[PDB]
């Protein structure tokens, strides 16, 4: 159909806050004692999440830097 | 749902495309171009763009975008807030009063250009527009609107300093320069019909017609 | 800070690391009668020289040349054994066990050194990247 | 130029701190060979010489530059610096007169004065762009 | 990447800044509707593809003893782009002088802060011939042009000689020269009519030229211009090549005069 | 390859060159250069360049890309994301269809210029030009496609000053100031002939051709 | 109350809107905009505009508001200091003056299209008026103001103007630019007048009358 | 005293204000109204506003400030170096020269309207005023003076003018444009009575009488 | 000497005072007067001043000032570059040949001037005299050679003027507008002659004489 | 040839790349258990290749710098 | 190469293109407002 | 909102009550009868969570005494060196989510 | 992507397991007929490498869901029934330890240049 920019982007924010929730969930179910999930595992991919939180951060700091320098210029 | 990451990640990049497209999305773009039409009248700028006009303007499109305002405020925050909606069916239910807002002002042939170079399938009907057509073809709309304005408005004061004119270099005053006779007039016939409130009310009422 | 630092001290982490386990074998080996193939088992040495010999300056320690020590294979008598040739003696490998105890303390202080020599080389450099900024 | 005359001095500084720090770490990393005659050069001295004369490192050659996929291989190359004995103390039966705590005293020092000139450095160069915005 | 480049990065600032002063002087690239972007990024784009093949060794001296070298790759470009500004001048002058016949400027005869004559007569003309321009090879032999001064005058102690800022002032010059050699026929044929309805003062001192003469002269310079309208394009042409044969010239004579 | 080692320093790298490079390469400086050129006419400016221009210019080019941009999706971003293609590859499969598009769109002597400049040799097809070659073309060629369409874009307007200064100085007035009054009639030249869309429609119509 | 965070977060903020709401919602367009009037009649600038006109304006306009100054000080300022008041009823106790003052300056008709505008509910006094709806009137009303005193500037220079082209028409001067002869003259009267004191007076006079 | 913080702090500030502020506070108005107004006569700008005569004025104020700035200094600078003084009697040790420099070319009613306006009790003496009362005081003096300056300067090439077309008139130039032929005649009158050295020297000699 | 601090500070100072400190300290003062004032004389502008006319003045000075600035090349970028000569014999030794150069053109009473109202002592010789009273006595003698060139310029289109309008008149026709007949006349002088390099030429030889 | 600076840079990344894709492989070979590869070489060579990723990092903060100041001159 | 003679040729090219550009800078603003006065 | 802490929070609240109680059974380790307690962390976090702002069970005695005290006090070792761990733990998973909220922020 | 540090995690989940299988071990040091265990690092590691599906995802209230020990050869038999050997239990639970901890520092290294990348 298209590349569509916004569908993109809202997988691109859905793929991390999903990635953060698991991470959350999997937290969740430590903390409260549930056997299976193991420390390690908890923290490798809490701070997995965090990577992917920062690359987001990122991202949207170029775009914005990207748009804000389009929209300076005279027509 | 989103999880204080998107969210809050989200509303600052929001804020930070507010200024310009947020405000050339709703009106403001024809009330600083009616009112910069309305400053080449009545002779030189005399009156501060970036001070009044500007603010003037803002004040107008806060008041003219109040039912859409309250709209997307009771549709979309309050059951925003805590509550069986969180950013995606708060966007439909935000965008609703606004699209249909933005509907009523366009022309009706410019989303027939901008849908037909987008190779947009055929429309079953007024809801069916993607905002991607109906952005630039409202903007499109909103232009021309404001030229028909801006000549609207021009036309006595063209009126004025063509009297003036010919009576000039008719009694004899071959080359008295005209503008500068017919500036106080300008003036005095934008004052006299008490012309800040006609525009700025017939601005506001015709944005809703 | 040079990057040529790295090399230096990382090859003396590694003849530090080859004496260590040679001592370790020493140790371990002592009161060994026999080799596989069957044989006393001569305690061993490494010897250390300096790295890059050709031109240079001065730079790093190499571990080649890994020989055997000349103590003089100190015997037992115990002549219901095999391996206990004509006057029945054990050949029970030389191994000095006071002075292998040094070896392997002394190895591990030189390696802790070293060890710490390249932490502190890499702080200088990433401390040398905020050269300006 | 005169951008590379004003910083020159401190870039040389610390080029020969970095020199003499590998220097000190070969010292270091051959602590316990025998007979190394622990080495170290003069740095005020030294320092002096690179000025008035320039760098004239003595010792390196690499291949040739021909079309590509000629492998390129290099000599064995060192910094013109003439090592400088250090002169012991405490004779220690092997020939190695390497001091840890003259060495590790001397490494110290080395550090902190090259973190030094790199914020000496770091500060004019920092002052050349704050001028020139 | 070290400055075993950076300062082979030394190669491309003298010609970037010598086709930036160009972009920023010549005729079309200096038009302020371009986004400044679009111009900055062209010269450094153009100088990336010039760059190699141009033997270049300087050094950007702290308190430049060398800015008299930046100075020479400025003056060439403004050698180069403004001269070409002359072919313009040209028409903006002739098509200028038609209105101050017809009636379009008494304005500015007995006086004032508006001139209001610029937007009328001169920017038709000079528009026509922004377009006559472009459409060769308009915007292109400036750029090769400067290519050329890469080659014969490409860096060095002794920049430029004197004697020869004298040949662009005194060449211009041909903008009157040219602009009266486009409107003659014009100007011409309107002294004619103004003469004629002026002998008409004779049979009756009445007639009263604000009456009679302007309606007229107005149709008649409309008219004619639109009849003569195609004689441009063959000036233009002259407009353009000799002032190139100039800035050629000059291009190439400093060379054998250095 | 590269192992998430380089890359994400590329790629921010990348994003940094986004908005120069990829929207000084691909459109929006004609479109952009365009509506200079109309606000230079029609008098006074009196829209909103950081806002409305802007922003009418990148959806038109949006909208004019949607081909290209689809092509270089299908063919890198699928295939790049995690199978038989990373930024290797990547560059070329994703620079076919920009090349494509940018030679359909050269004026064919830029290019004869800037090869004979880098000393290239002989060319034999239309492909054998590379990105060295194919750029300063390009930008060349859209910088003469835009000002002819926006001097044409002028020409008209200025009949209307011609009209209306000969106008009044046929009836004798004296020194009135034409422009003031070629004003409102310059937009409603630029409303009744339907402008807006016009000019958009004939802008994405030349711009494939 | 507020905790040396928002207190110390609204200060700044509060400073960042100063030049624009703050001297456009008490005086300073008035006359600002008598200025530029009177310095479009007696032709050329003649006062350099960023510097000794906008200061002089300055100044100005803070000797007219000192009163609702010293009055919001008592208000606001002496209570504020640590006692009994910390910017929750400090903002309708420094507001109240300056509200005052401008419904006792606003037209008596442009709160009515304000509000009427603003869906706003039956006024019971002066009192119950909001800001929102106060700010437009009182600009609206300010402009209206300044556009008649703009207009009673103009009217004895016009008189001079035309009594000098008569005089020149009279004695058969055809083409003289009367302009350039009345120009002394229209400095003429405004100095025998002794005309910045009686128009800076008479604006200040006006202001509250 | 003060502890480099709020000096250094102040002093930067005082940098800022410099520019607007002092110049039109000290002198330079005057000198460039005038410059203005002549060059209103003797036809065309001919001389370029944005550089020379801002240069000129520039020096001459300079020139004519030397003795003010040097009672400033050896009242502030050598005693602000170090001892006794330090950015508080600093401050007015030097404003008291300027303030009586000002004072010297205030008219005497300007003063009054400013005093009047400010509801400020009454004053005893000169030293009584303070900087609230005197800056726009002095500048609407200022610009009374200058525009009396302007009168004698308009009045020769008046005389020129009118000459001109008398002359043009009973020789029975019917319609002559006596504009072009009186403007060379400005030019030589300004120059055999040398006019720039004797223009500067006497606005000189009137700003301290 | 300077020590990687202040240098660079001095330089792009002074490459800001270049434009317009720099450029009316030489020439291009005298040039650009005489070239407007030629442009009053033929009629309009018809020759675009920032395009065309500003260009050929800087030409013309970048002529004029090849003596100075090759004496000055000489006299610090040989020595200065690299040894024995530092920023204190090389300012002197650059101010020597500019300062010959402006103390070569002042009127010699223009000097008599500024020093009487700088109240410098005696000035030994002539070069005693510094920069900050050669400045403003070089500009106002630079005005009156313009003024005086310009008089010049004006004096042969003066005399086709009344000599166009009078063989009109005397034939007869009684009210036809001799500018639009004097104006193409204008041109055929201007060009038959040679006009431009006569111009330039005398200019150039007057300038340094 | 050339140079062509563009592939400087490349050769650059692609020496980076390399050193780091060698000493994530000699992890992997260690912990896998291969015999051979000492603990010691693994973390020495795991510095190495930091030190060199953040060299890269440098020089990429440096060069976005310079390119956004140098799209800075008006023109 | 040595990495310290790495990092402070950085610096030193950084701070040169940065000199050559502002320079470029001052001279592009004085040429433009020679270039925007009347005449 | 900002309620997205608050598992973690009362989760760390909880573990701190938890230090106290084995604190507490430490303490009276040898004061006769007394009778361990603890309580079940698992179930006073869903019932905080349901909730908002706990019973003390008894933990079962193994190995009696004749002094009544059913301190074990081995099981009570591990359990507080257990429960320290835990609350490092979330102590780190707090500071974690404050980190990431205030990184996406400024 | 981001699935370079798979190795690392999964090297990391086993070293884990294997600590616990160990610490049994010496748990179980003296209970009769134990029979000590162990896993084989290298073929558990490979296998986790070397090698899931997600249900139906029909509208919503749907329920999305999901879930070697070998034998160590005993030297010195008892007749008291065990099998453990507390010096080959002890040397491998410190070898075990100590490459946990290589690990966690390989992995957390991994994670810092990561995120130093990304600033």
């Amino acid at each position: 159909s298209t590349v569509s920019f916004a569908g993109q982007l809202h997988a691109a924010l859905d793929r991390i806050s999903d990635r953060q929730a698991a991470a959350r969930v999997q937290a969740e179910k430590f903390t409260l004692g549930e056997p299976g999930i193991a420390l390690n595992d908890v923290m490798a991919d809490m701070q997995k999440a965090s990577v992917s939180m920062q690359m987001g951060i990122q991202v949207r700091n170029k775009l914005v830097a990207a748009y804000q320098e389009v929209m300076s210029m005279q027509v | 749902s989103w999880s204080l990451s998107v969210q809050t990640l989200v509303f600052i990049t929001s804020l930070t495309f507010l200024p310009a497209i947020l405000l050339m999305m709703t009106s403001f773009t024809r009330i600083i171009i009616v009112f910069g039409l309305l400053r080449n009248a009545l002779g030189t700028p005399s009156a501060p763009p970036n001070q009044v006009l500007l603010g003037l303007a803002l004040f107008l499109t806060f008041f003219i975008m109040s039912p859409v305002i309250d709209k997307i405020y009771v549709d979309a925050y309050q059951p925003f807030s805590e509550q069986k909606i969180s950013m995606q069916e708060a966007l439909d239910k935000g965008a609703q009063p606004l699209r249909a807002f933005m509907l009523r002002q366009t022309r009706e042939a410019d989303l027939a250009l901008f849908a037909r170079l987008a190779n947009s399938g055929p429309l079953q009907g007024p809801e069916a527009v993607p905002m991607r057509i109906l952005l630039p073809a409202y903007v499109t709309s909103e232009l021309k609107t404001a030229f028909q304005i801006g000549f609207t408005i021009f036309i006595p004061f063209l009126i004025i300093d063509l009297v003036i004119a010919s009576v000039l270099m008719a009694l004899g005053m071959m080359m008295v320069p005209p503008a500068t006779i017919a500036l106080p007039f300008k003036l005095m016939l934008f004052v006299l019909v008490d012309g800040w409130q006609l525009l700025m009310g017939s601005l506001a009422q015709s944005f809703y017609s | 800070a040079l990057l040529n630092i790295f090399d230096i001290a990382g090859s003396a982490l590694a003849a530090q690391s080859k004496r260590l386990n040679v001592a370790a074998s020493n140790l371990a080996n002592a009161d060994s009668v026999t080799g596989p193939d069957g044989q006393p088992y001569r305690a061993k040495q490494v010897v250390f020289q300096v790295d890059a010999a050709p031109g240079q300056a001065t730079g790093g320690v190499k571990v080649a040349s890994v020989i055997e020590s000349q103590a003089p294979e100190k015997l037992v008598y115990e002549p219901g054994n095999p391996l206990a040739d004509a006057n029945g003696y054990v050949k029970m490998p030389n191994v000095d066990v006071v002075g292998e105890m040094v070896n392997t303390m002394s190895a591990s202080r030189s390696y802790q050194a070293n060890i710490e020599v390249l932490n502190t080389v890499k702080s200088m450099m990433l401390k040398t990247l905020t050269l300006g900024q | 130029d005169r951008l590379d005359a004003a910083l020159r001095f401190q870039q040389e500084a610390l080029n020969l701190r970095a020199q003499r720090q590998e220097i000190l770490a070969a010292n270091i990393a051959n602590a316990d060979t025998p007979g190394y005659q622990a080495r170290d050069i003069d740095f005020a001295s030294e320092l002096k010489k690179v000025m008035v004369r320039g760098r004239e490192e003595t010792g390196g050659v690499a291949l040739t530059l021909t079309s590509s996929h000629h492998i390129p291989a290099q000599a064995v190359s060192s910094p013109a610096v003439d090592l400088l004995y250090r002169v012991p103390d405490q004779p220690s039966l092997d020939g190695n007169t390497v001091d840890m705590d003259r060495e590790r005293t001397q490494f110290a020092d080395n550090s902190l004065k090259y973190q030094m000139g790199l914020t000496v450095l770091g500060s004019q160069l920092k002052g050349m762009m704050n001028v020139l915005q | 990447t070290s400055e075993q480049w950076l300062y082979w990065l030394h190669l491309y600032f003298w010609p970037l800044l010598r086709v930036l002063a160009l972009i920023s002087t010549a005729p079309i690239l200096s038009e302020r509707a371009i986004p400044k972007r679009v111009k900055l990024g062209l010269g450094i784009m153009i100088t990336l593809v010039i760059a190699p093949s141009l033997p270049a060794n300087d050094t950007p001296l702290f308190s430049i003893a060398a800015l008299w070298l930046a100075m020479q790759q400025i003056l060439i470009g403004i050698a180069l782009g403004f001269t070409m500004q002359f072919a313009f001048a040209a028409v903006r002058t002739a098509g200028e002088f038609i209105g101050l016949q017809m009636g379009l400027s008494f304005a500015t005869f007995v006086d004032p802060g508006s001139h209001l004559n610029m937007p009328v007569l001169a920017r038709i003309m000079d528009m026509l011939a922004m377009l006559l321009f472009l459409t060769f090879n308009g915007h292109l032999w400036l750029i090769s042009l400067l290519v050329d001064t890469f080659h014969t005058l490409p860096i060095g102690s002794n920049p430029v000689n004197s004697n020869a800022f004298m040949a662009l002032a005194r060449a211009g010059g041909l903008i009157f020269l040219n602009g009266l050699m486009l409107a003659l026929p014009v100007i011409t044929l309107l002294l004619t009519l103004n003469l004629a309805l002026g002998l008409l003062n004779r049979m009756a001192p009445q007639l009263s030229i604000f009456v009679i003469g302007f309606p007229l002269t107005l149709t008649v310079g409309i008219m004619l211009m639109a009849a003569l309208m195609p004689l441009i394009a063959p000036f233009c042409e002259h407009l353009f090549s000799e002032i190139f044969n100039l800035l050629a010239d000059i291009v190439s004579e400093m060379p054998i005069n250095n």
